[PDB]
Protein backbone atom coordinates (compact mmCIF):
# COMPACT_ATOMS: atom_id res chain seq x y z
CA UNK A 1 0.00 0.00 0.00
CA UNK A 2 0.88 3.33 1.01
CA UNK A 3 3.94 5.14 2.15
CA UNK A 4 2.42 8.22 2.76
CA UNK A 5 -0.66 9.49 3.47
CA UNK A 6 -1.94 12.71 3.24
CA UNK A 7 -4.93 12.78 5.77
CA UNK A 8 -2.96 10.36 8.28
CA UNK A 9 -1.37 12.30 11.48
CA UNK A 10 2.25 11.09 11.79
CA UNK A 11 5.63 12.36 13.89
CA UNK A 12 8.35 11.05 14.81
CA UNK A 13 9.02 9.16 18.74
CA UNK A 14 11.99 7.35 20.52
CA UNK A 15 9.77 4.40 20.56
CA UNK A 16 9.01 4.74 16.63
CA UNK A 17 13.44 5.04 16.31
CA UNK A 18 13.30 1.60 18.44
CA UNK A 19 10.89 -0.18 15.98
CA UNK A 20 13.22 1.36 12.52
CA UNK A 21 16.68 1.44 14.27
CA UNK A 22 16.13 -2.00 16.02
CA UNK A 23 12.73 -4.01 15.22
CA UNK A 24 13.28 -3.46 11.37
CA UNK A 25 17.38 -4.15 11.48
CA UNK A 26 17.26 -7.21 13.86
CA UNK A 27 14.39 -8.82 11.01
CA UNK A 28 16.18 -7.63 8.05
CA UNK A 29 19.20 -9.50 8.80
CA UNK A 30 17.53 -13.07 9.51
CA UNK A 31 18.11 -15.25 7.09
CA UNK A 32 14.08 -16.12 7.27
CA UNK A 33 13.08 -12.34 6.39
CA UNK A 34 13.57 -12.35 2.71
CA UNK A 35 10.35 -13.60 1.41
CA UNK A 36 9.12 -10.56 3.58
CA UNK A 37 11.68 -7.87 1.92
CA UNK A 38 8.82 -6.40 -0.67
CA UNK A 39 5.45 -6.81 -1.37
CA UNK A 40 4.22 -10.35 -1.99
CA UNK A 41 4.24 -10.19 -5.69
CA UNK A 42 1.01 -12.86 -6.86
CA UNK A 43 1.90 -12.76 -10.77
CA UNK A 44 5.92 -13.64 -9.99
CA UNK A 45 4.77 -16.34 -7.94
CA UNK A 46 1.74 -17.82 -9.86
CA UNK A 47 -0.88 -17.29 -7.10
CA UNK A 48 -3.74 -16.22 -8.58
CA UNK A 49 -5.96 -16.87 -5.53
CA UNK A 50 -3.62 -14.52 -3.26
CA UNK A 51 -5.32 -10.96 -3.48
CA UNK A 52 -8.87 -12.78 -3.80
CA UNK A 53 -8.12 -14.10 0.20
CA UNK A 54 -5.71 -11.32 1.07
CA UNK A 55 -7.36 -7.65 1.27
CA UNK A 56 -4.64 -5.72 3.05
CA UNK A 57 -1.22 -6.22 2.28
CA UNK A 58 2.08 -5.64 4.10
CA UNK A 59 5.97 -6.08 3.55
CA UNK A 60 9.09 -4.99 5.88
CA UNK A 61 10.08 -2.53 2.56
CA UNK A 62 6.47 -0.86 3.15
CA UNK A 63 7.13 -0.33 7.29
CA UNK A 64 11.25 0.54 6.45
CA UNK A 65 9.80 3.58 4.35
CA UNK A 66 6.74 4.57 6.71
CA UNK A 67 9.08 4.94 9.30
CA UNK A 68 11.50 6.80 7.63
CA UNK A 69 8.81 9.01 5.94
CA UNK A 70 7.16 9.96 9.51
CA UNK A 71 3.91 7.81 8.87
CA UNK A 72 3.27 6.58 11.91
CA UNK A 73 2.25 8.16 15.10
CA UNK A 74 2.90 5.62 17.81
CA UNK A 75 5.11 2.78 17.78
CA UNK A 76 1.82 0.48 18.42
CA UNK A 77 0.77 1.49 14.47
CA UNK A 78 4.41 0.42 13.30
CA UNK A 79 3.37 -3.07 15.29
CA UNK A 80 0.24 -3.41 13.72
CA UNK A 81 1.60 -2.97 10.64
CA UNK A 82 4.14 -5.95 11.56
CA UNK A 83 0.99 -7.76 12.64
CA UNK A 84 -0.95 -7.38 9.17
CA UNK A 85 1.76 -9.12 7.74
CA UNK A 86 2.84 -11.86 9.97
CA UNK A 87 -1.30 -12.40 9.99
CA UNK A 88 -1.70 -12.15 6.33
CA UNK A 89 1.12 -14.83 5.58
CA UNK A 90 -0.67 -17.20 8.00
CA UNK A 91 -4.22 -16.35 6.69
CA UNK A 92 -3.54 -17.23 3.38
CA UNK A 93 -0.35 -19.81 3.23
CA UNK A 94 -0.99 -23.80 3.75
CA UNK A 95 -0.86 -24.09 7.80
CA UNK A 96 2.11 -26.92 6.52
CA UNK A 97 4.04 -24.54 4.25
CA UNK A 98 7.20 -23.33 4.51
CA UNK A 99 7.02 -19.64 4.62
CA UNK A 100 4.31 -20.43 8.13
CA UNK A 101 7.43 -21.60 10.03
CA UNK A 102 9.66 -18.31 8.43
CA UNK A 103 6.98 -16.56 9.48
CA UNK A 104 6.94 -17.65 12.84
CA UNK A 105 10.15 -17.19 14.02
CA UNK A 106 10.54 -13.99 12.76
CA UNK A 107 7.48 -13.24 14.68
CA UNK A 108 8.89 -14.23 18.03
CA UNK A 109 11.67 -11.74 17.86
CA UNK A 110 9.52 -9.44 16.66
CA UNK A 111 7.56 -9.95 20.31
CA UNK A 112 11.08 -10.43 22.07
CA UNK A 113 12.24 -6.99 20.97
CA UNK A 114 9.14 -5.04 21.72
CA UNK A 115 9.22 -6.49 25.31
CA UNK A 116 12.23 -4.26 25.24
CA UNK A 117 11.00 -1.28 23.44
CA UNK A 118 11.76 1.80 25.58
CA UNK A 119 9.19 3.96 27.50
CA UNK A 120 8.16 6.73 25.41
CA UNK A 121 9.55 9.64 26.26
CA UNK B 1 -5.37 -22.64 -1.46
CA UNK B 2 -2.34 -22.45 -3.54
CA UNK B 3 0.61 -21.56 -1.45
CA UNK B 4 4.27 -20.52 -2.15
CA UNK B 5 6.08 -23.85 -2.27
CA UNK B 6 9.27 -25.16 -0.12
CA UNK B 7 12.17 -22.54 0.93
CA UNK B 8 13.99 -25.03 1.80
CA UNK B 9 14.49 -24.64 5.34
Amino acid sequence: PEVSNPSKPGRKTNQLQYMQNVVVKTLWKHQFAWPFYQPVDAIKLNLPDYHKIIKNPMDMGTIKKRLENNYYWSASECMQDFNTMFTNCYIYNKPTDDIVLMAQALEKIFLQKVAQMPQEE
Amino acid sequence: VIGKGGKNI
